[PDB]
RNA sequence: GUGAAACUAAGUGGAGGUCCGAACCGACUGAUGUUGAAGAAUCAGCGGAUGAGUUGUGGUUAGGGGUGAAAUGCCACUCG
RNA sequence: CAGGGCCUAAGAUCAGGCCGAAAGGCGUAGUCGAUGGACAACAGGUGAAUAUUCCUGUACUACCCCUUGUUGGUCCCGAGGGACGGAGGAGGCUAGGUUAGCCGAAAGAUGGUUAUCGGUUCAAGGACGCAAGGUGACCCUGUUUUUCAGGGUAAGAAGGGGUAGAGAAAAUGCCUCGAGCCAAUGUUCGAGUACCAGGCGCUACGGCGCUGAAGUAACCGAUGCCAUACUCCCAGGAAAAGCUCGAACGACCUUCAACAAAAGGGUACCUGUACCCGAAACCGACACAGGUAGGUAGGUAGAGAAUACCUAGGGGCGCGA
RNA sequence: GACCAGGCCCGGGCGACUGUUUACCAAAAACACAGGUCUCCGCAAAGUCGUAAGACCAUGUAUGGGGGCUGACGCCUGCC
């Protein structure tokens, strides 16, 4: 009926923090492709969602989130079967 | 006779939960506690709906008076909870309203009751609902009327004046045998909820004016002491001046 | 006329019998839950317990 | 069958901050009272039994 | 059995603040313990164990008070 | 999966309202409040540390999307339903277990012996279905009434329809149609190139790659399931929402707008998730002979969840000689 | 044949009984109890708590609600 609202009212370009990068996370890519990446505790997965799919420009199947022990968000992104993972950690600089 | 129906509207549980605690969270009202979840019955006391021919469909358990209740349907397809008139058989019929025949379950003004009938369920202010001698096996005659007010005598066998434009049902209240039972057993007062009562002679001197003289206390009290250090025995409390007092006429005896 | 009546009320027979049913394991599965026996691997791995 | 000084057994955060929390003591003029005096002493920590309604804290 | 009823084996039935006894709740005797393994326990025995039962979670009553099957008991190892 | 985006109990707060030196006290609608109601997922695999969450299979809810079919739908309100005790025993069943059958290996230096050792597994879900179970009135005759056999009665069951009164649905009254119904469990798909005894090869000698036989039957049998099914008792056994039904009253929305359906494709909110939890991690000041709700319940003997000896799994008590 | 697994009888007092009780020196003959009896209370009830509003009593109504003493059942309960 009206506008959307974001579930909370952050600004998108803070939300995605950081690639994590650890002997953990790169066999996800491998065996998932599935990404990983810090991000602010506020941040949603509908956010998330639109947030990758319009940045790198790659449809993304599921999201999944996470919170630390440490309070930071971190998430899972597991893209389609079309889009390669591989492709968007050459692109990036995260090298399996 | 006793026979469980499925819940008719007339049954809810919405009710008082602390027994004998007040607002302020106190015991006020000593001994109750523990006891069986009850339902809360909806008796029909005005018996206000006039001049429709109800039928008693069945009788039921009520726990929360020692009479019975009689589920009552109508014409209309209302159903409304009575107290149970003593000797009502399934099947009978009962209206209320002016001009009525006089039989068992029929409710009336005191205006319309031939002097001598033996009546309950007697409202003292109009459209006020029934008040009057509702419990098991209670009953009151209606011995004489004059101008606005008639007479009865109550179940106390107290005789008292009231309008004469109040209404009534005629016969007994069912279930005369109630008060013949034993219990016989301490577990079957606390079904009832009612909990043990500790007698003053025992306690110590703070908590009752009979405290504890060294091996067994005599009273010494020159008076028997309600816990709150007021005569127990013969002294009356109805309050001096009440408007009801140009009402009454004889106290029971 | 009377096959009519039968075959209509024998597909909301079948229906509402259908739904019932569904709904009985659905609690059935709930109450299991509550308890905590309930993936059946998990009952499967206690059986001697 | 528990000794005496059990007093404080295992009982629900979330029932704890329903008496002692923050949000109790900001109901009563005496718990505002107790919230001045605390800031006053400067504590670290002003009520202690409180309770994330949801987060890692959180009792459900 | 007499016309009514009473009276009596039988079967069925499954009542009980019934019985014996684990869990569970208690705490009767004894021994140990006494700078304890433990600010009230262990060991062997003991009582109740379908009820006036036990317990979980969430609540209630607050000190000129509360609660008490009443011991001045209990109210955070504190209670005339 | 567990809470929140659903609903209410005890209780709490409480707009206005009543009272009170002040602070406040009482209290109505409202709104909070789970220990309860409602609501959709399982098997196998991976695995330094997570898994009904990640992988592969089949599922299932709620929306959205299109086709088709109707024209009013939506809330407010009227209703049905949700919705409930204890005790008792009898069934009908599974879960488990035991013994056979089938399969594979077996020589364990002793007098004899294969009488031995291993395997025989599979979920949610979808379709089907229900008797020796349980319920379905009476009357006559017999089987002990019972399980039954013949006849008859005309609503006589779940379940539907109609009518009447101010009367839509409902309740209530009269009339009618229905002999079946109920639900654990079962058969079949899911499900096999899954899983698995062994067999082969490597050994960083830790673990790993490779191929896989049989996969049925009988008897015990629950405190679990049907099941709020029965019979009996008195002490008489929660509310509200989702849900199903529906005219008038009020509000709002209206055409490719809304609602109604069987398929098809799509789409997928927060928070918990480690570890310990009959404890050296909680509660006892201790790495303390103690306390701590619930779940699962193998073998032999036994009335038994007692006891003794064992399996699975876990341990040998953080001073010794 | 281990583990497991009632000593019993004859008397008397007290309390009928199952229950409850002095957390941590007392579990009883104390408390409760079914039953009895006295007294108050006609509903805007008596009683209790509140400065009050009001709450309990009770969504009850004298076969009910307060309070006092006694304490099953049996025999009784005398004088002032
Ligand atoms: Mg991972
Ligand atoms: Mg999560
Ligand atoms: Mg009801
Ligand atoms: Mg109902
Ligand atoms: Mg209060
Ligand atoms: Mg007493
Ligand atoms: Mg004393
Ligand atoms: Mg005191
Ligand atoms: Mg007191
Ligand atoms: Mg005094
Ligand atoms: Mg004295
Ligand atoms: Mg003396
Ligand atoms: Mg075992
Ligand atoms: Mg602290
Ligand atoms: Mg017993
Ligand atoms: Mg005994
Ligand atoms: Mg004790
Ligand atoms: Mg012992
Ligand atoms: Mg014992
Ligand atoms: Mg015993
Ligand atoms: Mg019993
Ligand atoms: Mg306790
Ligand atoms: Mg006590
Ligand atoms: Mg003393
Ligand atoms: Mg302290
Ligand atoms: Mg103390
Ligand atoms: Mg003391
Ligand atoms: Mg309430
Ligand atoms: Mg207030
Ligand atoms: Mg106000
Ligand atoms: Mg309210
Ligand atoms: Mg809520
Ligand atoms: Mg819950
Ligand atoms: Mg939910
Ligand atoms: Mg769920
Ligand atoms: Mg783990
Ligand atoms: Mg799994
Ligand atoms: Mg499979
Ligand atoms: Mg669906
Ligand atoms: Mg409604
Ligand atoms: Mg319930
Ligand atoms: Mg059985
Ligand atoms: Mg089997
Ligand atoms: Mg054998
Ligand atoms: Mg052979
Ligand atoms: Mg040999
Ligand atoms: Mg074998
Ligand atoms: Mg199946
Ligand atoms: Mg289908
Ligand atoms: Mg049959
Ligand atoms: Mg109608
Ligand atoms: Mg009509
Ligand atoms: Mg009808
Ligand atoms: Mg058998
Ligand atoms: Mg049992
Ligand atoms: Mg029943
Ligand atoms: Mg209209
Ligand atoms: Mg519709
Ligand atoms: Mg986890
Ligand atoms: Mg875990
Ligand atoms: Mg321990
Ligand atoms: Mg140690
Ligand atoms: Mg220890
Ligand atoms: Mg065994
Ligand atoms: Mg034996
Ligand atoms: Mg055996
Ligand atoms: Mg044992
Ligand atoms: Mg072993
Ligand atoms: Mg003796
Ligand atoms: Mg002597
Ligand atoms: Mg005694
Ligand atoms: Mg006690
Ligand atoms: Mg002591
Ligand atoms: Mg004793
Ligand atoms: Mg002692
Ligand atoms: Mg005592
Ligand atoms: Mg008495
Ligand atoms: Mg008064
Ligand atoms: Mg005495």
């Amino acid at each position: 009926k009206k506008l959307k609202y974001p579930r909370r009212i952050l600004d998108v370009y803070q939300i995605l923090q950081s690639p994590i990068i650890t002997e953990a996370a790169i066999k996800n890519i491998a065996d998932e492709n599935s990404l990983l990446f810090t991000v602010d505790v506020r941040a949603d997965k509908k956010m998330i969602r639109e947030a990758i799919s319009n940045f790198f420009g790659v449809k993304v199947r599921k999201v999944n989130t996470l919170i630390r022990p440490d309070g930071t968000k971190k998430a899972y992104i597991m893209l389609n079967k079309e889009y390669n993972a591989s492709e968007l950690a050459k692109k990036i600089g995260i090298f399996p | 006779q006793v026979k469980s129906n499925p819940r008719n509207n007339l049954i809810s549980g919405q009710r008082r939960c602390g027994k004998g605690r007040n607002a302020r969270g106190i015991i006020t009202a000593r001994h109750r506690g523990g006891g069986h979840k009850r339902l809360y019955r909806k008796i029909d006391f005005r018996r206000n709906e006039k001049d429709i021919y109800g039928k008693i469909v069945t009788i039921e358990y009520d726990p929360n008076r020692n009479a019975y209740i009689c589920l009552i349907h109508y014409g209309d397809g209302e159903k409304r909870y009575i107290l149970h008139p003593r000797g009502a058989i399934i099947g009978d019929t009962i209206v209320s309203g002016t001009e009525v025949p006089i039989k068992m379950g029929n409710a009336l003004p005191l205006t319309d009751m031939p002097l001598g009938t033996a009546i309950h369920n007697i409202e003292i202010t109009l459209g006020r609902g029934g008040q009057l001698a509702r419990a098991a096996g209670a009953v009151a005659k209606l011995i004489a009327k004059e101008g606005k007010s008639a007479t009865l005598k109550l179940p106390s066998g107290e005789v008292r004046l009231i309008s004469k434009n109040c209404s009534a049902t005629v016969g007994q209240v069912g279930n005369v045998g109630v008060n013949q039972k034993r219990l016989g057993r301490a577990g079957s007062k606390r079904w009832l909820g009612k909990r043990p009562v500790v007698r003053g002679v025992v306690m110590n001197p703070v908590d009752h004016p009979h405290g504890g003289g060294e091996g067994r206390a005599p009273i010494g009290r020159k008076s028997p002491t309600t816990p709150w250090g007021y005569p127990a025995l013969g002294r009356r409390s109805r309050k001096r001046n009440k408007y009801s007092d140009n009402f009454i006429i004889r106290r029971r005896s | 006329s009377k096959l009519q009546l039968k075959l209509e009320q024998k597909m909301k027979m079948k229906m509402a019998k259908k739904i019932r049913l569904r709904r009985n394991r659905l609690m059935r599965k709930r109450k299991l839950r509550k308890r905590g026996a309930w993936p059946p691997s998990k009952m499967k791995k206690l059986k001697n317990v | 069958k528990a000794a005496l000084c059990l007093t404080k057994r295992s009982r629900s955060r979330k029932s704890l901050a329903r008496t002692h929390g923050f949000r109790l003591r900001m109901s009563t003029t005496s718990g505002r009272a107790l919230l001045k005096r605390r800031r006053a002493k400067g504590r670290k920590i002003l009520c202690t039994k409180t309770n994330p309604s949801s987060g890692k804290r959180a009792s459900p």
